[PDB]
């Protein structure tokens, strides 16, 4: 392999304000995506257990 | 700034994180209680996402940003002794738990350790194999590091996957001792301290086989330089800590405890 | 971000009763939880 | 030196391995189950495992785990 | 058993519960004697307009506030000490009594010669004949000879329970699988009231304990009318 | 420790209703299952 | 913006303020908790007609107070807001790590609440011993809740006790020594290491009851060759030290308030303080089993504990002695927060002596699982803790805020609290000498007059709570914004000013050798 | 046998900005303790800023525990308020 | 015989092998005397002893799993 860490230290000190979980591009911004739905739907669908389990 | 510490971009990563911790939680309650395993899956990919995330930004942060002064290496140094520290008492309360159990076997046992109708593993066959190669894999994780200190790629790389194949080796070997072993998880508290020591042990390896897999990705895509490679240093202690919790389940459990 | 009395906090002090309405809210539904939670074990 | 540490890895680490693999290798073989005794210690069930029927344990071997009822 | 408005100690039943009364008071001196000259102190300091706020030398005085809180422990420990040693010392018992914890109600077996046992439950107390106690009564007391050295040996049939008499000095943990020794020598004959001491569910307040003291002669024969 | 003057002063009437809306949201809900406890 | 600032927090002010609020709702749980207790026991008979819910609010009420009421309030709280402050740090060592710690907390909680709404609850008492919590006399979902309330709340503290220890190690002025700390930064370093030690003990612990619950384990079940008893050598490892992990920044924030309203630069005798402080954390290690002396240990391992457990009394004195020393020659401001610092002084002192008595093996045989012990800890833990954190509550709200409370109304509040919690818990002595037993939904006759005068008592520190949220009010109502500080020169928190900036200290202080 | 990157070839951001100037002997990130002149008003400690004040913190005599905190402004040199100590802001 | 005496073996508060061992000694002894069709009066002493200490649904528990083959001790 070649080392293509210059290439990567460029693009993450690229001056564009986003904060480092996005900085890699649009690929970030889907998993951050699936990563909170699946979070916060998660929590809504435990609530909802919660609610079943409560009574007999 | 004028100090040298790093101020972290806000994330999302610790909400996903503690999210993830209720999913896995809540799973597991109606795993055990309501015969459903939806919750649990949904909290292990959250977190297992959240780990993935969180990693890779701190590795944004430090091989591709540069903000890992000497100041803030220093920092991690102090954090990963503490975090084995907090692993080490973790352990002591199984081992704890065995001693109690094997020093005083109560009249249900038999009055004796190791119980009637126990037939513990022979220490000597596959339990021995294992200690050969957790003590070999630190063996080969130093010459990794020396590699690495010296500045030689081929080695660094050729060193760490020797380490790896042995913790995979450890782990082959255990999953078929589990297999083997002709007493079980509910064969009393022999069974109990058995299984919930050596599962535990089990799954520290697991986690250290993957940091240092998470080493050695790093270093073919050159990340690691012959004086800052914290992560390698890191994976490298916690791989010692779960060579010597080994050396002490061997002498307790395995030999001792026989 | 705002910096500043009354801007380094998580809800408004821009109105003194709007601010008792989410106070009481709060407080109010934190010690009521508990009445509440007797009140369901009881009712099964 | 890694050169020191290499010599360590091949040179008594992983001769050690293969001796131990050896060793084991030797020693492997189905040794014979015991009979069977329903000792009131062993084979606990205070609650259903969350799995197949509930009264297989995770690694469940026939040839040497009996159930509380005796080998399958 | 206690009395309405009770400030102290169930009056002694047992030389040891003497023992541990006289142990309270001279330990009770003391934490009001502490108490009474930290409230004190804090007064004098708080009294003053006069002022000192330049940096003050701490060694000489933490000499004193070291050796004379170590000197008022020692003065606690020595007869602490004595107590607890004395408890243990070998007494010969004439009688051995078991106790097993249920939930919720203490059985009682006495088995040295004959297969002697029962349950002893709280009267309800829409059950109590007039002059009785709410909370305390029981249906079958533990009858037991006054003036002579009983081995209890208590455990549990479930969950933790734990026996105890307060006028006796008795606390003896009930715990499933362990047989747990005390010893019990009651000074007078009566009725010694004692409650379940350890979180075991719903009904932890509601499993009493009634020592019957009598003499040796009354014990053999109610011993042989329970069989 | 010194400090300006309130910005938006509350008067007496106005801490007396700070004060009732406070108690209230203790009290109330509270003493809503306390009544009603006979009917559970 | 609100999302990015108070959901990815990764700012110490900030954290701590989100540790304040959840603290200050947690509170008004306990306190509701708290009141069905005294409720259940304020006339002779039943209440609720269901010792079970009874159970079920008594463990809840201590869960409450302690993992969400007041560690996240003395450590969450006041610890992430002032410890930087007072070092002259930018952060804490792992800003990012440091929100997970706080947003583990909401989750734990949920799973304790979610225990007490289905099946019957976890009616085990906080100390959760089996056989009563194990799958036969707790069966379903209500235990494996309170474990899991317990593994996200002991993940919280663990990462945050790496997060302190780092912090007050790696990020003082390169000039300052560790002699050169503030005693608050000290209090919580030393918290800090008890949390990494003990956590993890309870950690395994609470597993062993789940699998002993769930995977047909037998660590705790005598049919399997287990022990009870085991269980409570482990809850108590971790919960001996739990108790001085409750007080330590209590003792910490006593010291700066003690020396701020005597008009002091320093606390007498610092280095006495720390020793202090050191002593009560390792000795803290090695006395648990007197939470056991009616479990049938042996006569030496009883006397062995007795004598342990009085040593604490050596170090705490230097303590007690060193705030009354701070307070001779001062020039003392009779502030609210004073006042809340020198009511913990005297009621601390009392439970801690009631300690003593407890520590005697032989009376505590008798006083064992009796309102003697409820009364020790509402003493030396409840208003301890409770009259620290008020102190620095009144003490560093300016700062926090930019606005100042009434301290008239402040003063009245102290007033109230400190008569509520005397009669509240004073008659608990008691009722413990004459034998009445804890845990307990109702009570022989004779014990009527004082479980009376004690519920009366419930309800006028009830008022005191109420109060404190108008006062509260009252202050973000009236916006009257701090000028001036006294003290700035020895109160390194208060010199970037009242709220101080959200980035301080990125030039750092100078400091020479 | 090479292949591994030196700080030299490879360390950026803050980190490498900290590398260059301690090869120099700078330390514009305040890793080091700054050493006391005699702190007299002839020789005063100089205090570097990129602002117009910064705190110090002046431990008056070696191994006190308390720590004198203040703002040093632009300008004329000042005193610590316990031991009288002159230090002076070079922004 | 009124009770067990004190025995040097167990001075403790857990008497758990006290009643133990003795179950054990009286079954032993009881096996040793039928065997050779000795006496079984020999074996008395630990028969009183353990009669004494041992809670009546321990020894029916102990005795049901003689009968059963699953008593765990070595008689
Ligand atoms: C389990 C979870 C545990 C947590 C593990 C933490 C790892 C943290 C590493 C990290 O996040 O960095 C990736 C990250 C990806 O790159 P980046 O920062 O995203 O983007 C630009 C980079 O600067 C890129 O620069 P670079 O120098 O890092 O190059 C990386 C990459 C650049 O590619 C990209 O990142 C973007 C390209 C666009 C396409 C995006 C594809 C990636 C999708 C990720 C999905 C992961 C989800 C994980 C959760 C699964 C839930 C079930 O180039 C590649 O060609 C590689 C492809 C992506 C690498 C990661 C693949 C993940 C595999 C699954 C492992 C997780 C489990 O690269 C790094 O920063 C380091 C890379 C090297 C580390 C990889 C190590 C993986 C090891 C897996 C362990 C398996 C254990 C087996 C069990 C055996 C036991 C006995
Ligand atoms: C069992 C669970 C455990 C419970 C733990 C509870 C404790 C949690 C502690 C954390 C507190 C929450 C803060 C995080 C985010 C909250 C989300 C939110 O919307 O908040 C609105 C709310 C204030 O709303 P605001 O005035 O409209 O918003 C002003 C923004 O600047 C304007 O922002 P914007 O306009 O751009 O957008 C704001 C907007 C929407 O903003 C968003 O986009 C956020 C969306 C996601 C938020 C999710 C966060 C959930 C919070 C965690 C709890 C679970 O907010 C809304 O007005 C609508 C959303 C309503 C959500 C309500 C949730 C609040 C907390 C719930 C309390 C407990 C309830 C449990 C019920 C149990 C009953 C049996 O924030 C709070 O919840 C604060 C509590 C209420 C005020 C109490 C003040 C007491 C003072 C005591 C003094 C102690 C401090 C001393 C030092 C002070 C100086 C430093
Ligand atoms: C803010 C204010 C809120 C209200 C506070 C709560 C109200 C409680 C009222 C208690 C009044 C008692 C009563 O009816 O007195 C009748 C009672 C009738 O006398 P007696 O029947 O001859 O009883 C003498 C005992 O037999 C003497 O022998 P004993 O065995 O009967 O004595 C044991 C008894 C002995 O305790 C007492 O005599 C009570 C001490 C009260 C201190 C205030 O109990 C204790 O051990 C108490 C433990 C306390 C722990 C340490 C407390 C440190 C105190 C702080 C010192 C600062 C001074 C101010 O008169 C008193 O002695 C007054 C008490
Ligand atoms: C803030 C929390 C806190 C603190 C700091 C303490 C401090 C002490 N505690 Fe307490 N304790 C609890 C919280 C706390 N405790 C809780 C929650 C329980 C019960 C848990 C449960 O069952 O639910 C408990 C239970 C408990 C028991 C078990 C009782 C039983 O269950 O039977 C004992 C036994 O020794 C004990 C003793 C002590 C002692 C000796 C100290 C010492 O550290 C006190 C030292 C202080 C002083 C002594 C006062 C100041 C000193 C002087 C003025 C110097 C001079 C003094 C002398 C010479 C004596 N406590
Ligand atoms: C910190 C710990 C703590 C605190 C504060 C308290 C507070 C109170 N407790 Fe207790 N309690 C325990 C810990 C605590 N408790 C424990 C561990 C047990 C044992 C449980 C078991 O047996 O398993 C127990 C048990 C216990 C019992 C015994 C139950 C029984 O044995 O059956 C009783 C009986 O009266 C009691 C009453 C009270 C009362 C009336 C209050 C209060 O009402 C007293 C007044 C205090 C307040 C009202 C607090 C206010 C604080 C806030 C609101 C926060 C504000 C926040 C900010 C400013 C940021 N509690
Ligand atoms: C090669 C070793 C690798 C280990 C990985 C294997 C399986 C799952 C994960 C293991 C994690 C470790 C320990 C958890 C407890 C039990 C598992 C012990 C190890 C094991 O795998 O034990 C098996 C039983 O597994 C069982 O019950 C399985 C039960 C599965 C459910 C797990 C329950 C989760 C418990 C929650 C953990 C709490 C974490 C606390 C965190 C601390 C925070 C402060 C043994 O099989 P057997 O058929 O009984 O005997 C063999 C007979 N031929
Ligand atoms: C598949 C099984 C599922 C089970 C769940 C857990 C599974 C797997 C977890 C595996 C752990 C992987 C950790 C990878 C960390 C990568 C980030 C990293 O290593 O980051 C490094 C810093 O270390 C750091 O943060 C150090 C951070 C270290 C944290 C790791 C600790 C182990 C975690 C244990 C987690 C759970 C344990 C629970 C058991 C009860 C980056 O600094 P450097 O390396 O100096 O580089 C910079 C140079 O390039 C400059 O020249
Ligand atoms: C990204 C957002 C987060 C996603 C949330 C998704 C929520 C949807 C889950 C579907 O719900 C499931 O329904 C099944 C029934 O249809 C249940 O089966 C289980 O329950 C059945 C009820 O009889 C039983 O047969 C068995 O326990 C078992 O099959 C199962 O428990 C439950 O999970
Ligand atoms: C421990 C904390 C509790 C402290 C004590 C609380 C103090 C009481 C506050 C007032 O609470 C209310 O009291 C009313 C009665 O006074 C109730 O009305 C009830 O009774 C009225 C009079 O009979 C009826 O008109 C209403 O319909 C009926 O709901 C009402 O529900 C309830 O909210
Ligand atoms: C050819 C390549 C060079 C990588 C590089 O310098 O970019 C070499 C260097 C070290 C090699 C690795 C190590 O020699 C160890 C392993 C040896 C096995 O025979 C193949 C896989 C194995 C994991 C190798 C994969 C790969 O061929 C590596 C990475
Ligand atoms: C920073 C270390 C200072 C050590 C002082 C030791 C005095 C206290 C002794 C008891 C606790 C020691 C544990 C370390
Ligand atoms: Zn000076």
């Amino acid at each position: 392999f070649e080392n293509r860490v210059a290439e990567k230290q460029k693009l993450f000190q690229e001056d564009n304000g986003l904060p480092v979980h996005l900085k890699g591009g649009a690929t970030d911004n889907i998993l951050y995506r699936v990563t909170m739905t699946l979070c916060l739907g998660g929590t809504l669908y435990s609530l909802y257990c919660l609610g079943w389990a409560s009574f007999p | 700034q004028t100090h040298a510490y790093h101020m972290v971009n806000p994330s999302p990563w610790p909400l996903t994180g503690a999210l993830s911790a209720l999913l896995m939680t809540s799973g597991l309650t109606m795993w055990f209680h309501f015969n459903s395993m939806t919750l649990l899956m949904i909290g292990l990919t959250t977190n297992m996402l959240t780990m993935y995330q969180w990693w890779r930004d701190v590795i944004r942060e430090s091989t591709f940003q540069g903000h890992h002064t000497p100041a803030v290496q220093k920092g991690l140094r102090y954090g990963m002794i503490l975090f084995i520290i907090s692993e080490v008492l973790f352990f002591t309360g199984f081992f704890w738990a065995f001693y109690h159990s094997s020093l005083a076997p109560t009249p249900e046992l038999g009055g004796c350790w190791p119980p009637t109708g126990i037939h513990p593993l022979n220490p000597l066959e596959v339990p021995l194999l294992n200690t050969s190669v957790l003590l070999a894999s630190g063996v080969s994780i130093t010459w990794a590091h020396h590699s690495l200190m010296e500045g030689d790629r081929k080695h660094m790389l050729q060193a760490l996957f020797i380490t790896i194949t042995l913790g995979v080796y450890f782990t082959l070997l255990q999953a078929s001792e589990y297999y083997e072993a002709p007493f079980t998880i509910s064969d009393g508290v022999y069974g109990s301290t058995f299984f919930v020591a050596t599962g535990f042990h089990g799954l520290h390896v697991i986690i250290g086989s993957t940091f240092l897999i998470v080493c050695f990705f790093r270093q073919l895509k050159f990340h690691f330089t012959s004086n800052h490679h914290f992560g390698f240093e890191a994976a490298a202690w916690y791989w010692h800590f779960v060579d010597v919790v080994w050396l002490f389940l061997y002498v307790s459990i395995y030999w001792w405890g026989s | 971000y705002e910096e500043g009395p009354g801007k380094n906090i998580p809800f408004s002090v821009e109105n003194k009763w709007r601010l008792l309405a989410m106070m009481t809210l709060f407080f109010g539904s934190g010690f009521a939880a508990p009445f509440f939670i007797v009140r369901h074990q009881l009712l099964k | 030196g890694a050169r020191t540490w290499r010599f360590l890895t091949f040179g008594l680490a992983l001769p050690s391995v293969a001796l131990c693999t050896l060793n084991s290798w030797l020693h492997s073989g189905h040794r014979e189950r015991p009979a069977f005794i329903p000792y009131h210690h062993l084979r606990i069930r205070t609650k259903p495992f969350s799995w197949g029927d509930g009264n297989h344990t995770f690694f469940h071997n026939p040839r040497v785990n009996p159930l509380p009822t005796g080998y399958e | 058993m206690a009395y309405p408005m009770q400030l102290g100690f169930q009056d002694a039943t047992s030389p040891i519960m003497e023992e541990l009364l006289h142990f309270h008071d001279h330990t009770l001196m003391i934490v009001f004697l502490i108490s009474s000259l930290v409230l004190y102190i804090i007064s004098l300091m708080l009294t003053t307009k006069l002022t000192h706020t330049s940096t003050m030398d701490a060694q000489e005085v933490e000499t004193i506030w070291t050796i004379l809180p170590a000197i008022i422990l020692i003065l606690i420990a020595l007869p602490s000490l004595r107590i607890l040693y004395m408890m243990d010392e070998i007494n010969n018992p004439s009688l051995t009594v078991k106790t097993m914890g249920h939930q919720w109600y203490w059985s009682y077996e006495y088995t040295d010669y004959e297969d002697l046992s029962f349950d002893s439950y709280m009267i309800p107390t829409s059950e109590l004949k007039p002059g009785e106690l709410r909370l305390l009564e029981v249906d079958n007391r533990v009858v037991l000879p006054m003036e002579m050295t009983i081995r209890m040996l208590v455990s549990s049939e479930d969950v933790l329970h734990s026996w105890a008499v307060p006028s006796l000095g008795l606390k003896t943990d009930a715990i499933p699988g362990r047989l747990n020794q005390t010893t019990l020598m009651s000074s007078r004959p009566g009725l010694y009231y004692g409650q379940c001491s350890e979180i075991c569910g719903s009904n932890h307040s509601f499993m009493p304990i009634v020592l019957e003291l009598v003499p040796l002669k009354y014990f053999e024969k109610w011993s042989a009318s329970m069989l | 420790i010194t400090a300006k003057p309130a910005k938006t002063p509350t008067s007496p009437k106005e801490q007396a209703i700070g004060l009732s809306v406070t108690f209230l949201s203790f009290l109330l809900p509270a003493g809503w299952v306390l009544y009603h406890l006979d009917n559970y | 913006m609100f999302i990015n600032r108070w959901l990815f927090s990764t700012n110490h002010k900030d954290i701590g303020t989100l540790y304040l609020l959840f603290g200050a709702w947690a509170g008004m749980v306990g306190t509701a908790l708290s009141l069905l207790i005294r409720a259940e026991l304020g006339q002779p008979g039943t209440l609720l007609g269901d010792d079970q819910i009874y159970n079920v609010v008594v463990t809840a009420h201590a869960f409450v107070m302690i993992f969400f009421m007041v560690m996240p309030i003395m450590i969450g709280g006041f610890g992430n807001w002032l410890v930087p402050l007072m070092i002259g740090a930018p952060d804490m060592a792992f800003p990012r790590m440091n929100n997970m710690s706080f947003w583990l907390l909401p989750p734990s909680f949920l799973l304790l609440l979610a225990s007490s709404m289905v099946e019957a609850g976890a009616g085990t008492g906080w100390t959760v011993y089996p056989p009563l919590a194990g799958n036969l006399a707790h069966a379903g979902a209500s235990v494996d809740l309170t474990i899991f309330s317990l593994h996200l709340a002991g993940v919280s503290s663990i990462l945050g006790a790496i997060n302190f220890i780092t912090t007050i190690i790696n990020m003082k002025p390169p000039a300052m020594s560790q002699y050169q700390t503030p005693l608050f930064v000290w209090s919580v370093m030393i918290t800090a290491v008890l949390l990494l030690l003990s956590l993890p003990v309870l950690a395994a612990g609470i597993t062993m009851l789940l699998t002993d619950r769930n995977l047909n384990t037998t660590f705790f079940d005598p049919a399997g060759g287990g022990d009870p008893i085991l269980y409570q050598h482990l809850f108590w490892f971790f919960g001996h030290p739990e108790v001085y992990i409750l007080i330590l920044p209590g003792f910490g924030m006593i010291s700066h308030i003690v020396t701020y309203y005597s008009g002091k630069k320093e606390p007498f005798g610092y280095m006495g303080m720390v020793w202090a402080m050191m002593s009560i954390g390792f000795l803290g290690f090695i006395v648990w089993a007197h939470h056991m002396f009616t479990v049938g240990m042996d006569v030496d391992t009883r006397a062995y504990f007795t004598s342990a457990t009085m040593i604490i009394a050596i170090p705490t004195g230097v303590k007690v002695f060193s705030w009354l020393a701070t307070l001779h020659g001062g020039n003392i401001k009779w502030s609210p927060a004073m006042m809340w610092a020198l009511g913990f002084i005297f009621l601390f002192t009392v439970g801690g002596l009631t300690g003593i008595v407890l520590a005697n093996s032989s009376l505590d045989i008798v006083l064992h699982d009796t309102y003697y012990v409820v009364a020790h800890f509402h003493y030396v833990l409840s208003m301890g803790a409770v009259f620290a954190i008020m102190g620095g509550f009144v003490h560093w709200f300016p700062l926090f805020s930019g606005y100042t409370l009434n301290d008239t109304w402040a003063k009245i509040h102290f007033a109230i609290m400190f008569v509520g919690v005397n009669m509240t818990f004073f008659p608990q002595h008691f009722l413990g000498l004459s034998g009445m037993p804890r845990r307990y939904s109702d009570y022989p006759d004779a014990y009527t007059m004082w479980n009376t005068i004690s519920s009366m008592g419930s309800f006028i520190s009830l008022t005191a709570v109420m109060l404190m949220v108008f006062i509260i009010w009252e202050a973000f109502a009236s916006k009257r914004e701090v000028l001036t500080v006294d003290l700035t020169t020895t109160n390194l928190e208060w010199l970037n000013g009242c709220p101080p900036p959200y980035h301080t200290f990125e030039e750092p202080t100078y400091v020479n050798l | 046998g090479g292949g591994v990157p030196t700080d030299e070839e490879q360390a950026t951001g803050l980190e490498r900005e900290v590398m260059l100037a301690a090869r120099k002997g700078q330390d514009p990130y305040n890793i080091l303790a700054p050493k006391a002149t005699s702190g007299t008003k002839e020789d005063p400690n100089l205090v570097p800023s990129i602002t117009n004040k910064r705190i110090v913190g002046c431990i008056c005599e070696e191994d006190n525990s308390t720590v004198i905190w203040f703002w040093l402004h632009k300008g004329e040199a000042q005193r610590c308020p316990s031991c009288g100590t002159h230090y002076k802001l070079v922004p | 015989y009124q009770t067990a005496p004190f025995d040097s073996r167990f001075p403790n508060q857990n008497q758990t092998r006290n009643c133990w061992q003795n179950y054990l000694d009286f079954h032993r002894c009881e096996k040793a005397m039928t065997a050779k069709g000795g006496d079984v009066s020999v074996c008395e002493w630990y028969r009183r002893v353990y009669k004494s200490l041992c809670p009546i649904s321990w020894v029916s528990t102990w005795d049901d799993r003689r009968a059963e083959g699953t008593f765990p001790g070595k008689i």
